[PDB]
RNA sequence: GCUGCGGUUAAAAAGCUCGUAGUUGGAUCUAGGUUUACCUUGAAUAAAUCAGAGUGCUCAAUACAAGCGCUUGCUUGAAUAGCAUCAUGGAAUAAUGAAAUUAAUGGUUAAGAGGGACAAACCGGGGGCAUUCGUAUCAUUACGCGAGAGGUGAAAUUCGUGGACCGUAGUGAGACGCCCAACAGCGAAAGCAUUUGCCAAGAAUGUCUUCAUUAAUCAAGAACGAAAGUCAGAGGUUCGAAGGCGAUUAGAUACCGCCCUAGUUCUGACCGUAAACGAUGCCAUCUCGCGAUUCGGAGGGUGCCCUGCCGAGGAGCAUCCGGAAACGAAAGUCUUUCGGUUCCGGGGGUAGUAUGGUUGCAAAG
């Protein structure tokens, strides 16, 4: 249409749109505390991670890279953070 | 490769002109675009703009009122004498009745109209009618 | 004058392609350009499917098929008739015809 | 990826975000993370690679802003400088492997445009490192040094 | 300087014996008086002796090989084979 | 496209003295070989002496025969054919003749129907050919 | 044709890529309530000519005269403008420099520019070297058959009772990888297709990883570059220039058929040309709709389906504008001309000829 408003696009379509595309650029990625069964220690990993993160003193593997976002190990449960 | 972002800009505000948008977005900002959709807007030529800022060159969104006929721009930047303004103006100006000549001189960024009051010449930028 | 958009052939971000040799005259034709035709036919015309059936030495046997894949050079195709001249406008028409 | 040699018209790379400030929930501090990229390049990584252990196990988004400083000038500032460039130094080690497989395979002259193609990059790469006084004024680049130079 | 534009070591033969037959000693010449790298010690110092024998200045090893090189591609693709069939 | 950067004088005026060269008008006048090549030297009107005449078919559809005559300039002692204007006038050319030659109007280029035919003849014996076409005057 | 031309088909985009000189180069520093480059104004700048006041030489070109009182006179006009150097002011635009006892001690950001790193039950007829398999062609062995087989529009040359052709089972050589196979994919282009192993390389995608302008196009220069062709060595199945026959014909130095030589295959060197075509150079950006297709990603459902889902390709039909038109989502955003850059054309022939130069063994470039 001729009279779309630029300035204050709409949200749906913004979260639909490129990474780079958007009126101000913003990153589909995200940083989130993983909890595995076992030692309860929230270990913080990014979402597209591409290296193997591990714990700390629980040396156990809690991601999985991928070509997209990292794979999270079965029985991992994770949450995004602020 | 990107080397002249006014000239960009105004082939975007002549596109959006043409298929009769009513807001054109202007890819990465600068004073000279500033300066350039300024004196535009001072001679009614569109509407207002808003610059978005986005920690970059950032952005333009200017608003189009449907009265431009063109806005080019000349490149290289030649420098243009007062004794030569006339000529300039006469050969890339529609009529003498309407129509700028934007020129950079040190005073600023202004028409030929302000350069020729002034008594200043400068180096050329476009033009829009 | 150019009469087709795709200058006669089936070439799309491609250098160059292995061709055929045509199955009635023997020239060589690109495979794009070549016109192809797939044909499955009984191994016994239907006026002898009867006869083949009432000689058959079972009581019900399966009447296998020929399949042949025939490329034919333009030349060839057309005087053949497996193709043939179009309008201006109907040459365009991509959809097969009618069997 | 971008397009120098190859037609490649790629739309892909990172997208930092608007935000210059840390995170409320990064509780590091501004030299704690100074000293793991430190232990990081004593242990022989180089600023690629410690920013991806960096931002992928330890929740570091972004150096620059929690430093305040960039991971090279924090080596330089602390004297830990490589004598090649990262990207220097990779592209001379393609080069020399590419020339290894040609010894091997002379036949290969799909290998040898891609040498020359590499090569080019580096001659063009230390031609802007020595206008940026980062090298040496008289280093020169020698297939014949090249392969015991980058190993 | 450069002495000659494209004889070389043929140079000795003057103007005799004709350009192509020259032409064709020429590579040969090259080849059996060039030094090659010694496969046991490593370094380049494997001369002719006589058509067929090589010397190791270094490691003082004599080998078995070519009239004017000191390896064949019929030798090689030989070796290749005996060693493709001794590892399956 | 044609260069447009401010500072690339030299390749616009280099690119456009080398174009220069392909233009036919230029080349013409500029080649070196004009003077050597041209019967006249540069000259618009030249003197010679008469050995022989000819006729020449003029070209298709027309048919006729155009009477010139071949003529010997005393500049350099070139061979040349002029056309003798006017009905009845190669009469007043003899051979062994004197005549006064100019141009026929495009320039070295043949015109009309005669074919190869270049100059005309203006003067003969010190005569103007029209007074003698008009009778305005008599062979000398 | 700088203003200001044209290069799909009319003349004209180099076969393609790397690359020095040259040309051109993203955004960002006092907005508000030291050097340069550039612009303004002056200084120094022979007349005659050009532009330009006045004056009835009768007009005018011209010329620079002349015009009033009265005699011993007064006033006259004979103008005005027309690279480099220096200076003044201006500080936008474009370059350029600064720092790697106190003080905020001193590094702009991280381009929907570029390079590099990392990821992947990654993707691919991308490349190279070995290797496995496949029928088919030809030759040949064994056995059976019995007189035709082959080939054509019709024949003939030709092969065949020394038993051909045809069958079934082998053996050997070299070539080639059918079907799958596509408006499918990869590669700078030329080009690329049987299995497996190994070697090096790469696209796109993902990235809150790294450097920080390192970039675009490129005279000279350099790599690659179908087929044919040349040199040397191996191979020589098939086909097959030249050659020889049988046909057809008025002739047939051809089309058709038969037998074939170079070649076609491999290795190592030459040549550097193709309708090397999309007859459209490369980089950046804007302008429409639809539904399909290859790759990767995101979110859901059960390898497949769904998301008017996101990028990158390769296309197709709804197409503003453009074009002489054919037609072109570019060949559009051009008399409203002007983003950067390289090459090329100037009526048709002579002619890509002569000559000179240069590369090549030659052919030739």
């Amino acid at each position: 249409p001729l009279a779309v408003d630029l300035l204050h696009p709409e949200p749906q379509r913004e979260i639909r749109c490129h990474k780079l595309k958007r009126l101000v650029q913003h990153p589909n990625s995200y940083f989130m505390d993983v909890k595995c069964s076992g030692c309860f220690k929230i270990s913080t990993v990014f979402s597209h991670a591409t290296t193997v993160v591990v714990c700390v003193g629980c040396n156990t593997v809690l991601c999985q890279p991928t070509r997209g976002k990292a794979k999270l190990t079965e029985g991992c449960s994770f949450r995004k953070k602020q | 490769v990107r080397m002249n972002v006014l000239a960009d800009a105004l082939n975007a505000i002549n596109n959006a002109e043409k298929r009769g948008k009513r807001q054109v977005l202007i890819r990465p900002a600068s004073k000279v675009i500033v300066r350039f959709l300024t004196v535009m807007m001072k001679h009614g030529y569109i509407g207002e703009f808003e610059i978005v800022d986005d920690h970059r060159a950032g952005k333009i969104v200017v608003n189009l009122t449907g009265r431009l006929n063109k806005a080019s721009v000349i490149s290289p930047r030649l420098n243009i004498r007062l004794n030569d303004l006339e000529k300039y103006t006469n050969t890339l100006l529609p009529s003498r009745q309407f129509g700028y000549l934007i020129l950079t001189t040190s005073a600023g960024i202004m028409d030929h109209e302000e350069a020729r009051r002034k008594h200043l010449g400068g180096k050329i930028l476009g033009f829009f009618f | 004058t150019f009469k087709r958009r795709n200058h006669g052939r089936n070439k799309k971000n491609r250098g160059h392609v292995a061709f055929i040799r045509c199955t009635n005259c023997g020239r060589c034709c690109p495979k794009d350009k070549a016109i192809k035709k797939f044909v499955v036919r009984n191994i016994v015309e239907a006026a002898a499917v009867r006869d083949i059936g009432d000689a058959s030495a079972y009581t019900q046997y399966a009447l296998p098929k020929l399949y042949h894949k025939l490329h034919y050079c333009i030349a060839c195709a057309i005087h053949s008739k497996v193709v043939r001249n179009r309008s201006r406008e109907a040459r365009r028409d991509r959809n097969p015809p009618p069997r | 990826m971008g397009r120098m040699h190859n037609p490649g018209k790629g739309m892909a790379k990172s997208a930092i975000p608007y935000r210059r400030s840390v995170p409320s929930w990064q509780k590091m501090t501004a030299e704690e993370v100074q000293d793991q990229i430190v232990k990081m390049a004593k242990k022989g990584l180089r600023p690629s690679q410690i920013g991806v252990i960096l931002r992928d196990s330890h929740g570091v988004g972004q150096v620059r802003r929690l430093a305040g400083n960039k991971i090279f000038r924090i080596l330089k500032s602390k004297g830990m400088a490589p004598e090649l460039p990262e990207d220097l130094y990779h592209l001379v080690k393609k080069a020399v492997a590419i020339r290894k497989h040609l010894e091997r395979s002379r036949k290969d002259i799909d290998s040898k445009y891609r040498l020359i193609l590499v090569e080019s990059r580096i001659h063009r790469l230390a031609r802007y490192y020595k206008t940026k006084r980062q090298l040496p004024p008289t280093w020169k680049y020698e297939s014949g040094t090249a392969a015991s130079l980058v190993s | 300087a450069k002495r000659t534009k494209k004889v070389g070591i043929v140079g000795k033969y003057g103007t005799r014996y004709g350009a192509s037959l020259r032409k064709m000693a020429k590579k040969l010449e090259v080849a059996q008086h060039s030094r090659y790298t010694c496969s046991f010690c490593g370094k380049e110092a494997m001369k002719r002796k006589a058509t067929g024998i090589w010397n190791c200045a270094k490691c003082h090893k004599v080998v078995a090989g070519g009239a004017y090189v000191y390896g064949t591609v019929t030798a090689a693709t030989v070796r290749s084979t005996i060693r493709r069939l001794r590892d399956l | 496209g044609k260069p447009k950067g401010l500072c690339t004088a030299r390749k616009l005026k280099t690119h456009r003295q080398e174009q220069r060269w392909n233009d036919k008008r230029y080349k013409k006048a500029h080649i070196g070989t004009r003077w050597k090549s041209n019967p006249f030297g540069g000259a618009s009107h030249a003197k010679g002496i008469v050995l022989e005449k000819i006729g020449v078919e003029a070209k298709q559809p027309n048919s006729a025969i155009r009477k010139c005559v071949r003529v010997q300039l005393i500049k350099n002692g070139k061979k040349i054919t002029a056309f003798v204007p006017n009905d009845g006038c190669l009469n007043f050319v003899e051979e062994n003749d004197e005549v006064l030659v100019s141009g026929f109007g495009r320039s070295g280029h043949a015109v009309g129907d005669i074919p190869g035919v270049r100059f005309k003849i203006v003067k003969v014996a010190n005569t103007s050919l029209i007074a003698l076409f008009k009778g305005k005057k008599e062979r000398p």
